[PDB]
RNA sequence: UUAAUUUAUUAAUGCAAACAGUAACCUGCAUUAAAAAUUUCGGUUGGGGCGACCUCGGAGCAGAACCCAACCUCCGAGCAGUACAUGCUAAGACUUCACCAGUCAAAGCGAACCUCAAUUGAUCCA
RNA sequence: CCGAGCCUGGUGAUAGCUGGUUGUCCAAGAUAGAAUCUUAGUUCAACUUUAAAUUUGCCCACAGAACCAAAUCCCCUU
RNA sequence: ACCCCUAUACCUUCUGCAUAAUGAAUUAACUAGAAAUAACUUUGCAAGGAGAGCCAAAGCUAAGACCCCCGAAACCAGACGA
RNA sequence: GCUAAACCUAGCCCCAAACCCACUCCACCUUACUACCAGCAACCUUAGCCAAACCAUUUACAUAAAGUAUAGGCGAUA
């Protein structure tokens, strides 16, 4: 994904009404791309122990990747969702 | 100088001159002497105090001025305590 | 001369006109709704005031969208709001160098996703950004059904959408036998959502897929004539032997 | 001129003379576009008034 | 009583009723007020007009 | 517009007299504005011409210039070259004598 | 094209982004190429070319208030040196035949007790 | 009618260049210089026209306008 | 009626044209000055004017009165042609 | 006296108002106007003339606020 700053400054048209634009406004300048961004992480609840990587029932910041291509597809973890979160602890307190 | 614009069908000012100059409601027209800001050094102090002052347009430039800019330009304007305020009116002519 | 309505009011005034009329009150809605669309490409300028520089002084600060363009690709597969996008840009980021024209292309992927509403594994073309949303929103299910319309941005993904709303609808057995208590589980997860049966079939449609599917609701064979004829015989009859 | 106008009848000084009042008067005219802020009172005529 | 203006006594087309203009204002008026509900074949016209007018106008004349 | 209110001594402070009862005869009358001032004006023809404007005269104008004349020709030393127009009740007189023919015109009563 | 401005196209690279593991294919940003693409080709001139010149000053033509040309005749300049009140301001003038630029300057307030012929360059931008 | 086809549209393209600009009668009315990718043009000045306001305007007579011819400037009277 | 005497077509372009410089066979009909600021003018009202907003140290409202035609080689977009 | 002249009314222009058109039969996407036999499919900024007296950034496409704030080789102009 790209933002892309528009150059040149749309002339400002009203509450109700379209404002119409130039072949000028349709230069821009890229201000940041979504990407070459500092790597975020993603948490997740365990649904399985995974090596020492996780263990069973907790909540884990994982990297992004393997959270998408391993962990969820195969069962072994969820999504930080308050919905399930609930039903962990309740699962944790019984433990 | 746009005598019939596109929109509105008015005629346009140009905005040099308003950006320059300060048209005093009696119609004279002052400008910031040139070359006041630049190589000061090699200019005697004499000349240098002459282009510190303010100068009235001839005339004709009074004139080509006028035609430049529109009606709105030309209006009294009653500042609480602009410094030029004294210089809109003109006192004791005679021809 | 001059026309009666302007050029712009024609598509409009051609759904009051004939068959478009005959398609319901709900769907029709759906069309004339189109909203302001989620920014992308750009970042919006959060406050309607801001006092901008050079002088200190109040106005107002409206953000005009970047009017973006969908590739037909895009409508077979999930990408984001994103697609490509077709502008210029000055050559060295001064105005006095050249100006030349330029596509900013989105980074394009291949991936599986299963659905618990469908019980499917659907391989979708899905954007990173379309990741971070599905992320956000936790499940794809979830995802498809929350992104509004004009969000969510393909013709696969909105048709995903109304068959979720279908199945959420009707109660058919996704799981077939020996696993109600499961399909019972998965309806509610998303008790929310769930319009009408009627109205989820209409769901994510374009104008021409909805006018085919009138006509056909409302084709029929032609009545018979003679069929009529009798029956407004036997009418008469009737009347007559009450009198 | 505000002592002309009082003379004249309209403007009443039993009254207040807010704003208002002048304008209705016809004595100052003013326009909020082109960024008028009102009246402001002038020495003009000090002594006889 | 001042009930109704004498502008609005005038029949006319509605671009200009109760207002003089110029030729290439006049244009500018109509494209405005009108154009919208305009024949494409009459549109195109109207702003090839305009776009002559305003080059007549702000560049070709004396003074 | 509302007429002025009877004052206990006149003239009034901003110099204003109002025309006096009865009506002075004359051979000429000169009715007053809207707002009950003496109609006599400035007017800078072009950037030179400086003249006085007397505009709302009735009856016999010529009387009324001839008057004028008599007036000012001792200021000048001049006969003060006036253009009358008899249609529109009016006295174009070259040079300003306004504030000085509005006093005369109170004198006279009008 | 070895004139200028560009590389949006193709070029490979390089760095991201995607990836996998263990003790490639696509998008974004950079790179230099190839290919192209916009583009312009100053004036004076005893035709044009070639050569020379193009701003400023002094002398002659121009003998006695100014002004006065030529690819007419002759010198030169594109700086120095001394200061550091080369501080502030200000009546009134001159003016390179317009404008812009230049010049002179009484008084006053502050202080003491400029030389030089030419010696320079607008606006916007930095 | 290929140094880059033809047609339509933008296109009443643009021309400091050329050509052309149609009833009568009267009046005033001529080329000091500037800069300028500028000398086939332009914009200031100068001259020119009109409408104003005005007081002086032209002709000019003695005096006067360095040193290293013809004349001119200034100039009261007239 | 000729014969006598006087008499260098026109337009344009020119420092200057009978020029041997351009144009024009002739008739007919068609064929080229259109825009406001700012001025001036005469009305209206007037320390105000104006049918809101605008202008106003005599103004303001009003009308009237100035600003051509023909002509490239060209550029680009989209069709059509071996 | 020949050539010729002359001649109103076809219709048309600009408004206003009102939202139009489109199967007697048969034929007509194959080489259209053809009675009769087994495979594709649409969307993708306009530019440039021109103005800037060249030309590269750049140049418009109810009333009032207002040609105001802003933009701009800070200029043309918008
Ligand atoms: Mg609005
Ligand atoms: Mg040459
Ligand atoms: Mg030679
Ligand atoms: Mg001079
Ligand atoms: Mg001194
Ligand atoms: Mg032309
Ligand atoms: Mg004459
Ligand atoms: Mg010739
Ligand atoms: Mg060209
Ligand atoms: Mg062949
Ligand atoms: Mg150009
Ligand atoms: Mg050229």
């Amino acid at each position: 994904t790209v933002i892309v700053e528009r150059w040149w400054k749309v002339p400002l048209a009203g509450e109700g009404r379209k404002p119409r634009l130039h072949r000028r406004h349709r230069v821009y300048k890229l201000v940041e791309d979504t990407k070459h961004r500092p790597k975020e992480n993603l948490e997740l609840i365990l649904t399985q122990s995974v090596e020492n990587v996780g263990v069973r029932g907790d909540l884990v910041s994982v990297k992004k990747s393997l959270g998408r291509n391993r962990l969820l597809p195969q069962g072994l973890a969820v999504y930080a969702s308050p919905e399930n979160k609930k039903l962990f602890e309740e699962e944790k307190l019984l433990r | 100088l746009t005598y019939f614009s596109a929109r509105k069908g008015k005629r346009k000012t140009v905005k040099a001159v308003i950006d320059r100059f300060l048209r005093l409601h009696c119609g004279l027209w002052v400008r910031r002497k040139a070359g006041y800001k630049k190589k000061l050094w090699k200019k005697t102090p004499a000349r240098k105090k002459r282009l510190r002052e303010f100068v009235f347009c001839n005339k004709t430039q009074s004139k080509l001025l006028d035609k430049m800019t529109t009606s709105f330009w030309k209006r009294r304007n009653w500042y609480v305590d602009d410094p030029y305020q004294k210089y809109h009116d003109r006192t004791n002519l005679k021809v | 001369p001059l026309h009666k309505y302007p050029v712009w009011l024609w598509k409009r005034l051609q759904l009051r006109e004939g068959i478009c009329s005959r398609l319901p009150g709900h769907y029709l809605r759906s069309l004339e709704e189109e909203r302001t669309p989620t920014p992308v490409h750009y970042r919006p300028h959060g406050a309607k005031f801001k006092i901008n520089p050079k002088n200190g002084q109040r106005e107002r600060v409206e953000d005009v969208p970047i009017p973006i363009y969908f590739p037909p690709e895009s409508q077979r597969g999930l990408w984001g709001g994103e697609g490509w996008i077709l502008g210029q840009i000055y050559a060295n980021n001064d105005k006095l160098s050249k100006r030349l024209k330029k596509v900013w292309k989105p980074q394009l992927f291949e991936r599986e996703f299963y659905s618990e509403i469908l019980d499917k594994k659907f391989t979708v073309t899905v954007t990173m950004r379309t990741l971070d949303l599905i992320d956000e929103a936790y499940g794809l299910d979830f995802y498809i059904l929350k992104a509004s319309g004009e969000d969510l941005c393909s013709k696969f993904g909105m048709d995903l959408k109304r068959g979720m709303l279908l199945r959420l609808a009707r109660q058919d057995p996704q799981l077939h036998p020996e696993d109600p208590e499961r399909r019972a589980a998965i309806y509610d997860k998303y008790k929310e959502f769930a319009i009408p049966e009627e109205e989820a079939e209409w769901v994510g449609l374009t104008l021409e897929e909805a006018i085919e599917k009138q006509r056909l609701l409302e084709e029929k064979d032609p009545v018979p004539l003679f069929k009529i004829y009798v029956a407004e015989l036997i009418q008469q009859l009737q009347q007559q032997a009450l009198s | 001129r505000l002592q002309y106008l009082i003379d004249l009848g309209r403007v009443d000084p039993s009254q207040p003379i807010d704003l208002t009042q002048l304008v209705n008067g016809r004595g100052v005219t003013i326009q909020p576009l082109k960024r008028d802020y009102g009246v402001q009172l002038v020495e003009e005529g000090a002594d006889t008034f | 009583n001042f009930e109704k203006h004498p502008k609005e006594l005038i029949r006319g087309p509605i671009w200009l009723r109760g207002w003089k203009g110029n030729e290439l204002q006049r244009c500018i008026r109509k494209r405005k007020m009108v154009g919208s509900r305009m024949f494409a074949d009459d549109l195109h016209n109207l702003n090839k007009r305009i776009r002559y007018l305003y080059k007549h106008f702000n560049r070709h004349g004396k003074f | 517009i509302p007429d002025p209110p009877k004052h206990e001594h006149y003239p009034t402070p901003s110099g204003w007299q109002p025309p006096r009862d009865p009506p002075p005869n004359l051979p000429y009358f000169v009715r007053r504005s809207r707002m009950h001032n003496i109609p006599v004006y400035k007017d800078i023809t072009h950037g030179n011409r400086q003249m006085t404007v007397i505009r709302k005269v009735e009856g016999d104008i010529w009387a009324l210039q001839k008057d004028v004349e008599d007036f000012l020709s001792p200021l000048l030393g001049k006969t003060p070259v006036t253009q009358v127009n008899e249609v529109t009740g009016t006295l174009r007189i070259k040079g300003y004598f306004d504030q000085e023919l509005k006093a005369w015109l109170l004198e006279k009563g009008f």
